[PDB]
């Protein structure tokens, strides 16, 4: 595990989207499962996803990075919208096996 | 009382197009690329006209015409140089703003990117028409071999390829059928690419971070707009650069003798933009093999956005899949210069393990990396 | 292809076959129509009378 | 007191109109300076070669 | 409402722009003639009119009398107003603030595009 | 040299309109970018801060 | 269908700018941005050099190669 640990956090620091303040749902595409995962978020996590995208938007716009102090670690990143699109994937697989049969 | 830009109908579409666009605050100088091979297709059709009313059709007077543009007519080198230059340009945009669409998932928009792919299509024939139009030696020469791919093409290869060429061979029939196809296509490929704003305007554009901007969004009018007349100045910069100072930098001196249909030049090579396509026909012995290898280097595009498997849309991202994509891009210019260069025993096998690489990249690698870059971060 | 695999997309290929080969036959028709086929409309008794 | 900017600014610049004028103008003038420069800075790299700068010895 | 905030910036600085290029005499006495109206009825009444002569102390040092108001709003002409209104609001950038669903609210450079007349 | 001349006439024409379209672009291209800058600056300055209730 | 007024919904989220006049079209543009692009240099060169070391690599090899194929081999006149 530790080995397998190591290596998540390797490639988890050599993508960016901790040092622009995203968390890993934050990267997530936007597919048609994804955005009824989005539209079920809570208000709270609603609304501090859009803030940290417009955030790393904006970083990316002026080519800058967020402060070393402020970047995501990887032990503080919550996956918050990967209870809600494995429900909506769920609901998904029992619609498309109802319709097999 | 309205605002006519907002009510009148051509304006309220002119305004929806490239006024009051909504668009992405992050989009990079990549995503000028697009304008700028919108300017070339203008800069194309203006030039081309002019070239036009001087050039001739007849194989008797079409070496004679483009001398006489050259020298006699005012200002005409510059115009034939910048039509020969720009054509260059084009083909870099082209595959600059096809590499963009790969790298950051902009393949996802299925309709704009198959018209995408029909555009190119269109542009690719319409380089080649064009080239054969000066008839020179590679005009001719290259036209022979090209248009000879196709009698590969079982049963019905020789008919196709005799009704293409107007007779036996590539003759005063095939220049003028190409002359008057070279004119038209252009006009078709401003329609495609209207029909290409159209569906990218249905869904707006992608921006490098994969991530939907709709939060970010910018008005076109007060930013994109200054930043694309910047990035025409620079691409401007970069061919009147080819057209004042290397006229002939791209171009095969060859193509300066008449066209000899009894005598081949010591070297048969196409266009540049066409040498990797040219690399992975020789690549494959087999005629037929060669010829749909051809036609799927090109058209892998379309199956691209079925073999993306990665959660996440951009590979800013995405450091493995950045690295597989460098490595095409390398690939890809070792498949010019090995286009280039003759067959003997040093290039084929690097031909050979470029397209096999070409095709592994594009179609086995990539998935199964963006599949471990999921297992990675857990998703 | 996880998805159409299943009872009923196979009952529906077995309704909508009939009719996938009656349009098959129209193009077979029509590209021997329109080609002039000389292979296959030789066999054709009153069509053979064109060559 | 203003400086040269805001004088510009308050002469010809406020409005579109003599901001269009002033631009035709200075475009009229910067075109035969730039064009005389230009031409002086070539014929000068090119001293001696130029048909222009050896047509005496031939003509007459 | 969320979907018409573009259109009334755009009406309201055309408004701002014709009254600094092509205000005419009309529209000038009706502006005087309201003003009129505002100052000698706002002062009606003790408290309106204490807290007139205490701001009036404060700020102009002085209570100007109504006379005097009257006198520099008959001053006032179709020249005066466009004057006015081209030093003050003509190509000067304006501070904005939005509050709620302001999206459609035109970005500062467009506002500030809007400040001058391309025409004029 | 007279070939070379002979092949291409406009050679000392086409110097002398690089000289001039180099200096004409070192003139425009640093001026289009400052105009792109001052146009871009509100964003580049734009400063977004989230304030939950 | 995508216009300013519907693009999404956003909450509490404030956004200061400044006038375009008000500010420096070109504010620490050595000393901040020569700085910046070295880290994004640094960033990218790992993925992005090697292949085309390789590339040179391979062109380098091909070019010797073949000048050494066009070579004359003595020993095939040796009798
Ligand atoms: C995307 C647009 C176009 C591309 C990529 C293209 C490509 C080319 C190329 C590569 C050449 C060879 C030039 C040379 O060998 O020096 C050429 C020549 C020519 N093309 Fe085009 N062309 C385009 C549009 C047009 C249009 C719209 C017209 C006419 C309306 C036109 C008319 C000509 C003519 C007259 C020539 C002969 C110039 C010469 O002999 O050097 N082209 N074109
Ligand atoms: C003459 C050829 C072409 C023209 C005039 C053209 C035009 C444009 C324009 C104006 C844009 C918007 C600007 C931008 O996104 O950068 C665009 C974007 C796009 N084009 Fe092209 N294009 C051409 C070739 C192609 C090709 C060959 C492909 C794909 C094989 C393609 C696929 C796309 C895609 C996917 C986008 C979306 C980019 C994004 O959303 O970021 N286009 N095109």
């Amino acid at each position: 595990s530790k080995w397998l640990e190591g290596i998540r956090k390797w490639y988890y620091n050599a993508a960016g989207f901790n040092k622009l303040g995203l968390m890993r749902d934050d990267t997530i595409y936007e597919d048609d499962d994804v955005k009824e995962a989005i539209r079920r978020l809570p208000e709270n996590l609603y609304n501090d996803r859009v803030f940290r995208i417009k955030r790393a938007l904006d970083l990316t716009m002026r080519q800058q990075i967020l402060p070393k102090e402020q970047w995501t670690k990887y032990e503080e990143d919550k996956f918050y919208l990967e209870p809600y699109l494995k429900e909506v994937i769920r609901e998904r697989k029992e619609r498309e096996e109802w319709a097999k049969k | 009382m309205t605002n006519i830009r907002k009510s009148h109908p051509l304006m309220k579409i002119i305004n929806n197009a490239f006024i009051d666009l909504p668009a992405p605050s992050n989009i990079s100088s990549w995503w000028n690329f697009g304008s700028l091979l919108g300017i070339c297709l203008i800069l194309q059709i203006l030039t081309g006209l002019f070239l036009a009313m001087h050039y001739t059709s007849d194989t008797t007077t079409a070496f004679s015409s483009v001398t006489h543009i050259c020298r006699d007519v005012n200002y005409g080198w510059v115009i034939r140089y910048l039509h020969a230059n720009g054509a260059s340009m084009f083909f870099i945009c082209l595959f600059i703003h096809v590499g963009r669409g790969l790298y950051y998932g902009s393949y996802m928009f299925l309709e704009t990117w198959n018209i995408g792919v029909v555009l190119l299509f269109t542009v690719m024939a319409t380089a080649f028409m064009g080239y054969v139009l000066p008839w020179g030696q590679m005009s001719f020469w290259g036209a022979t071999v090209i248009t000879n791919l196709l009698s590969a093409i079982p049963y019905i290869g020789t008919d196709l390829v005799e009704w293409i060429w107007g007779g036996f061979s590539v003759d005063k029939a095939t220049l003028t059928r190409f002359f008057a196809f070279h004119f038209i296509l252009p006009f078709i490929i401003t329609a495609l690419a209207a029909v290409h704003l159209l569906f990218l305007h249905e869904t707006g554009s992608n921006n490098p971070t994969g991530i939907s901007s709709d939060m970010d969004k910018i008005p076109f009018h007060p930013y994109y707009t200054i930043k694309d007349i910047l990035g025409a100045l620079f691409m401007m910069l970069i061919l009147l650069i080819l057209v004042l100072f290397s006229p002939d930098l791209l171009g095969d001196p060859d193509n300066y003798t008449p066209a000899n249909p009894l005598n081949t030049p010591p070297h048969i090579k196409p266009e540049w933009y066409f040498l990797f396509a040219y690399a992975i026909l020789r690549s494959i012995p087999n005629k037929l093999g060669g010829v749909l290898a051809l036609v799927a280097s090109i058209l892998i595009l379309i199956l691209m956005p079925m073999l993306h498997t990665s959660k996440q849309r951009s590979m800013m991202f995405r450091p493995l899949s950045q690295c597989l994509f460098w490595m095409l891009v390398a690939d890809l210019i070792t498949l010019t210069w090995i286009g280039g260069q003759p067959v003997e025993h040093p290039f084929i096998i690097i031909g050979q393990l470029a397209s096999i690489l070409y095709f592994l990249i594009i179609l086995v690698l990539m998935p199964i990396t963006s599949i471990i870059e999921n297992n990675l971060l857990k998703w | 292809l996880s998805r159409f695999l299943g009872p009923r997309y196979r009952e529906l290929a077995r309704n909508w076959i009939p009719t996938a080969s009656m349009w098959g036959a129209v193009g077979a028709v029509g590209l021997v129509w329109a080609t002039d086929w000389r292979l296959i409309l030789d066999w054709v008794p009153y069509i053979n009378g064109k060559f | 007191a203003p400086t040269l900017t805001a004088r510009l600014y308050s002469l010809l610049f406020r409005r579109t109109s003599t901001f269009a004028l002033t631009i035709a103008v200075g475009a009229l003038f910067f075109e035969r300076a730039f064009d005389q420069g230009a031409d002086a800075i070539y014929e000068h790299i090119n001293q001696g070669k130029l048909w222009k700068h050896i047509k005496h010895k031939y003509e007459n | 409402d969320n979907m018409s905030i573009d259109d009334m910036m755009f009406f309201l600085q055309g408004q701002w722009m014709r009254l600094c290029t092509s205000a005419t005499e009309s529209e000038v006495v009706r502006g005087k003639n309201i003003l009129r109206n505002a100052l000698v009825s706002h002062l009606d009444g003790t408290t309106p009119v204490c807290e007139d002569i205490g701001r009036s102390l404060l700020t102009y040092g002085r209570r100007i009398p109504l006379a005097e108001w009257e006198s520099r709003i008959a001053e006032v002409d179709a020249s005066v107003v466009r004057e006015v209104c081209s030093k003050y609001f003509y190509d000067q950038c304006p501070a904005v603030a939005g509050l709620g669903p302001i999206e459609q609210l035109p970005d500062y450079n467009r506002i500030r595009s809007g400040m001058f007349w391309l025409r004029f | 040299t007279f070939l070379r001349w002979a092949s291409e006439p406009e050679h000392d024409h086409r110097k002398r309109m690089g000289l001039k379209m180099l200096m004409m672009m070192g003139l425009l291209l640093p001026l289009v970018y400052a105009m792109k800058r001052h146009k871009w600056s509100v964003l580049k300055s734009r400063k977004l801060a989230y304030r939950p209730p | 269908g995508r216009e300013f007024g519907h693009l999404t919904r956003m909450r509490h989220v404030i956004t200061y700018s400044l006038s375009p006049f008000e500010q420096r079209a070109f504010p620490h543009y050595f000393t901040k941005g020569i700085p910046n692009v070295l880290r994004r240099t640094r960033a990218c060169i790992l993925r992005v050099a090697p292949p085309f070391v390789v590339f040179y690599l391979v062109y380098t090899w091909g070019t010797q190669e073949f000048e050494k194929s066009k070579r004359k081999n003595p020993a095939a006149y040796e009798n």
